[PDB]
């Protein structure tokens, strides 16, 4: 949108960063310090 | 911008194009 100008879009979508937080979240709940 | 992704020449010749954020149907299978 523009000229000349555009804008990528990342790899990663917001959908998969939450779930990575969610399984770092879900293993120290969990496991402790062990699954690290 | 166009994208051309490829496996490696040394793999195979086939190859596939990205048109980067343009609706498919104003391009010029599988599309
Ligand atoms: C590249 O080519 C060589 C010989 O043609 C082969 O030994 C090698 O496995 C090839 N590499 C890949 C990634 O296919
Ligand atoms: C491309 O144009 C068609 C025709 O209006 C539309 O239906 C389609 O949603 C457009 N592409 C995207 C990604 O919205």
């Amino acid at each position: 949108k523009f000229n000349g100008l555009t804008v990528l879009p990342p790899l990663l979508t917001d959908e998969m960063i939450a779930q990575y937080t969610s399984a770092l979240l879900a293993g120290t709940i969990t496991s402790g310090w062990t699954f690290g | 911008g166009v994208s051309v992704i490829t496996p490696g020449t040394n793999t195979s010749n086939q190859v596939a194009v990205l048109y980067q954020d343009v609706n498919c149907t104003e391009v010029p299978s599988n599309v």
